[PDB]
């Protein structure tokens, strides 16, 4: 799975994860990806660890949006607009050829899974 | 808790 700017591929922190094929500048548009939207409660279990939210709404981004990792020191951001219809991840400093892309997934996340140890 | 959604 893959593009001209990045690939999918085995991540050290867990699973696969989103990596860059080229250089990225900072600020500069890495993905952007249409969500598919409805309430939180009709979204059963399958998901659970890969929806995005916003009050009562969850949102799954299509493209490679549910693929990139968290990092408690993120090279990448996120964004949903009104109605969470598109997510677009940019840049928050430069990104060289191989590195992996990641983002925040919010504190909540983490904290609401104990079990699970974050990389 | 699900994921954040920043808004723009
Ligand atoms: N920093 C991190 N440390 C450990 N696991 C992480 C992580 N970032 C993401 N993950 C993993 O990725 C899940 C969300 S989905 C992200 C894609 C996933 N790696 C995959 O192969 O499908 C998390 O719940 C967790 O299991």
């Amino acid at each position: 799975m893959f593009n001209d700017r990045v690939i999918v591929k085995k991540s050290p922190l867990g699973g696969y994860g989103v990596f860059a094929r080229k250089s990225f500048e900072k600020g500069e548009l890495v993905e952007e990806c249409l969500c598919i939207v409805r309430h939180n409660d009709d979204w059963g279990t399958a998901l659970e660890d890969y929806l995005f939210s916003r009050k009562n709404m969850s949102a799954m981004a299509l493209g490679f949006g549910a693929i990139f990792n968290h990092s408690k020191d993120p090279n990448a951001r996120h964004e949903l607009t009104a109605g969470l219809k598109r997510m677009r991840i940019f840049t928050i400093k430069p990104i060289a050829i191989g590195e992996e892309i990641t983002i925040s997934y919010g504190d909540d996340y983490w904290l609401s899974r104990p079990r699970l140890t974050q990389n | 808790a699900r994921k954040s959604a920043p808004a723009t």
